[PDB]
RNA sequence: GCUGCGGGAUGAACCGAACGCCGGGUUAAGGCGCCCGAUGCCGACGCUCAUCAGACCCCAGAAAAGGUGUUGGUUGAUAUAGACAGCAGGACGGUGGCCAUGGAAGUCGGAAUCCGCUAAGGAGUGUGUAACAACUCACCUGCCGAAUCAACUAGCCCUGA
């Protein structure tokens, strides 16, 4: 509607990131190792949803040499929805593999379903909170065809840091 | 000694790369290593090409300097590279590694029983002439 | 950067963000060679904050765009002007490139930089590139090329490095 | 089973690199005409690389420890015994397995020859950098045997002049053989399926 | 320390990564001429010839300075109103100017600094005479013929070592 104007646009910035950790154990400080265990990483290799926000973003720029984060497609999320869907009742992770685990644990606020645990996972509602904690910390193998240095950025031909949507890419390999 | 060249408006082979076995040819020399190529009927896009991917011909073409497609393929019609290549050795060489790379299981049992037959009249004919070059210097 | 493969260019606007204290922002422009957008829009922050009261916080990227090839079958002659930071002292550079695309070219200015002045991505600052036509370079390489009815043969061209079988009676000839 | 390697045109380097790999995998390569090994850079470099490598020895016995040989195919051999593991029974049984001649002995007179590509003297070397041999560098140190060498050489070479008159002279005479009528009929199968 | 494993040949601290017993796949740190698993890609661009080449954080060696050895780069200056080189010729008069006496008569020395002929002469760039003399240069012209010169700068290599 913009460029028939002769006009620019711009879209909104994404809501919702993708956080798979890059780094190691040893060697951390504590400032970041806080944040890795407030992000649910405490493993190498696994990954998050998290709800983008201006204290998301100053949290995620802390660890910033110790993850890769960006913002994940459709089937960036419904792949790991699907092939690695693993949830949480209380303790004891057990794989999704029936809709009747998610409507017994999750769907107290209509989410019964993986359509709609898919749906509040990508459009990020009102009740994202509790798909989040319900989904258990997407464990990932190591990617295909390898990875850049990671130590330095993205910007510099590295891995730790910000890609907006090589993630996909990222994720196509690892997934 | 040097009897060929790169040119502007020169067919060229291609060895290498992935347009292998098609001719395209020379328009101009970009820097010492990549010429932009053309092809206007042996299925190849115009494009830039190294010259160690490419491999020196010797028919030569009348192109104007940086022509159009239109005018590459008037003067490759005017010239007849097609029949005029398809009518000399090196393409029969080409033609014939196709061929064997083509064989299957009984053309190589007839290639080598003829091959038999043939080797053997080779062999009695030598025979045959190496007696009569010493039956002839005998005196 | 890290230049890996070659080169894109992209068009970038950026502007600042719609303060009550001063409205509608100047909406810059840039043309930022990159391997990608990513390092497109993380270059383009670079420049900015060095020209201008611009940072990525108190800004935003209005549009970034591939920008292709006006003519990529011709072959032409690009000048590239460079700030480039030696082991002393930086530097001031022009040089000429004769090759078919602009992002090409910049590849080579690259490439040729970190072969001869031992110049890294990170001190290789291109200042401007424009396309130069015939009768203006500046340098004899180019102007040597500058030949109507051009002709070279290739002497001593050998190839085929083991594709030939290890061990074999031949002894290959060159041209 | 045996491969006969030339050396007339080859570098050190790179021929000792495709021996010792072909070596260990039971391949027998024999290198013979060792004398004509070229080595990149310059002469004087060589011989003072070489007079380097005679001046480390053992101070308190020499003949207890550094050999140093001075016949170009002990050089070799010595070149493939440092890349092969020698102290251990693949690359003793691989050095067995390797043998090396200066000249040409007389099998390998009648057996014929192979030349790596990949070692060549004009693959792998700008024609316009310096080079040297290796018979020669033998010959200005220690190695006494140039000219009994050279002379067995020439003989072989007149030799091989004499064989390939009469083989050229056979060739002659089964193309004329070919070039005589009636062995068609086969070569109309032939020339389609690949002459 | 209290800690194995993969690289750094060898290693307490380095770089990855932390350890129940195994199969399959993948990867980091690192590497793919042979030891020693992997470039045996018809890999790309350019630099380097080193009579002590060079070869990967800690790490096991080196500086100030110099190079008409080559490669770029900046600032300039010349040139058909025929330049840079080469070969040849001119290179004066005032005036052996002036302070100087052992001498300066352009040539140890201090301050200066103009005109005529002009094709051009600088009160003179050097060699030489104790000085007087000869030679050469700034500048000009005869032949040739279109590109040439200067000062800085940084990459490899060399001397310094
Ligand atoms: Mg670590
Ligand atoms: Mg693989
Ligand atoms: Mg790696
Ligand atoms: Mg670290
Ligand atoms: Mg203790
Ligand atoms: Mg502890
Ligand atoms: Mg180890
Ligand atoms: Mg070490
Ligand atoms: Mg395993
Ligand atoms: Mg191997
Ligand atoms: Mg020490
Ligand atoms: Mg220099
Ligand atoms: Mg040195």
């Amino acid at each position: 509607m913009a460029r028939k104007a002769g006009n620019f646009y711009v879209p909104a910035e994404p809501k919702l990131a993708f956080v798979i950790r890059i780094r190691g154990i040893n060697g951390v400080s504590p400032k970041v190792r806080k944040v890795l265990q407030l992000l649910r990483l405490r493993q190498i290799f696994n990954g998050t949803f998290v709800k983008l926000n201006k204290a998301s973003i100053n949290m995620l720029r802390i660890v910033e040499p110790y993850i890769a984060w960006g913002y994940p497609n459709l089937k960036s999320v419904n792949e790991l929805i699907y092939k690695r869907g693993y949830g949480k009742i209380n303790k004891k992770r057990i794989a999704l593999t029936d809709n009747a685990l998610i409507a017994r644990s999750l769907g107290k606020y209509g989410i019964i379903c993986m359509e709609d645990l898919i749906h509040e996972i990508y459009t990020v509602g009102k009740r994202f909170k509790e798909a989040n904690n319900f989904l258990w910390p997407f464990k990932l193998s190591s990617p295909r065809g390898g990875m850049k240095k990671k130590t330095t950025h993205f910007v510099e031909g590295g891995d730790a840091g910000n890609r907006e949507d090589q993630i996909n890419r990222l994720i196509r390999r690892m997934n | 000694v040097f009897r060929r060249f790169v040119e502007v408006g020169r067919v060229a082979y291609v060895s290498f790369g992935p347009h292998a076995g098609k001719l395209v040819a020379i328009v101009d020399v970009i820097d010492q290593n990549r010429a932009l190529v053309d092809g206007p009927c042996t299925q190849v896009r115009r494009q830039a090409m190294p010259f160690k991917c490419m491999q020196l011909t010797d028919f030569i073409l009348k192109f104007p300097h940086s022509a159009h497609q239109k005018y590459v393929r008037q003067a490759w019609q005017k010239a007849d590279i097609n029949t005029k290549w398809a009518a000399t050795r090196w393409a029969k060489k080409i033609e014939a590694r196709e061929r064997k790379a083509k064989m299957t299981d009984f053309d190589r049992f007839k290639v080598m029983k003829a091959k038999k037959m043939r080797n053997r009249i080779i062999k009695n004919e030598v025979k045959k002439l190496q007696k009569a070059a010493l039956l002839k210097a005998s005196p | 950067m890290k230049a890996s493969g070659t080169l894109r260019e992209y068009k970038v606007v950026g502007r600042c963000l719609p303060t009550p204290k001063c409205h509608t922002p100047p909406l810059y422009r840039m043309r930022i060679f990159a391997p990608n957008h990513v390092v497109a829009k993380s270059r383009f922050w670079y420049f900015v904050s060095q020209l201008k009261k611009m940072k990525k916080s108190s800004g935003e990227i209005v549009y970034c765009g591939q920008v292709f090839e006006k003519s990529p079958l011709r072959v032409k002659n690009f000048g590239i002007w460079l700030r480039y930071d030696s082991r002393s002292g930086t530097h001031n550079m022009y040089r000429e490139y004769r090759d078919l695309t602009t992002a090409g070219a910049v590849t080579q200015c690259y490439r040729d930089m970190g072969a001869r002045h031992r110049a890294r991505a990170h001190s290789i600052q291109i200042m401007k590139v424009e396309e130069i036509a015939a009768s203006k370079c500046r340098r004899p390489a180019v102007k040597q090329f500058h030949d109507s009815k051009i002709k070279f043969p290739l002497p001593h061209r050998v190839l085929r490095r083991q594709h030939k079988p290890r061990f074999t009676t031949k002894r290959p000839n060159t041209f | 089973q045996v491969l006969v390697l030339d050396g007339r045109g080859h570098l050190l380097g790179r021929l000792a690199a495709i021996v010792a790999k072909q070596v260990l995998l039971g391949r027998k390569v024999v290198v013979v005409r060792c004398e004509g090994i070229n080595i990149s850079g310059n002469f004087y470099r060589n011989k003072l690389k070489y007079l380097a490598f005679l001046r480390k020895r053992m101070n308190t016995n020499p003949s207890r420890g550094p050999y140093h040989f001075r016949a170009p195919s002990r050089i070799f051999w010595r070149t493939v015994r440092g890349m092969l593991p020698h102290k251990t029974k693949r690359g003793q049984a691989a050095l067995d397995r390797l043998k090396v001649f200066d000249g040409i002995p007389p099998p390998y007179d009648k057996k014929k020859r192979m030349v790596v590509p990949a070692a060549l003297k004009v693959v792998r070397l700008k024609p316009t950098r310096k080079f040297a041999y290796l018979g020669r560098l033998a010959h200005e140190v220690g190695w006494k045997y140039q000219a009994v060498t050279a002379t067995l050489e020439e003989k072989r070479k007149e030799k091989a002049k004499i064989h390939y008159r009469k083989k050229k002279q056979l060739m002659r005479l089964r193309k004329q053989a070919e070039k005589n009528v009636e062995k068609k009929i086969d070569k109309y199968t032939e020339v389609l399926k690949t002459h």
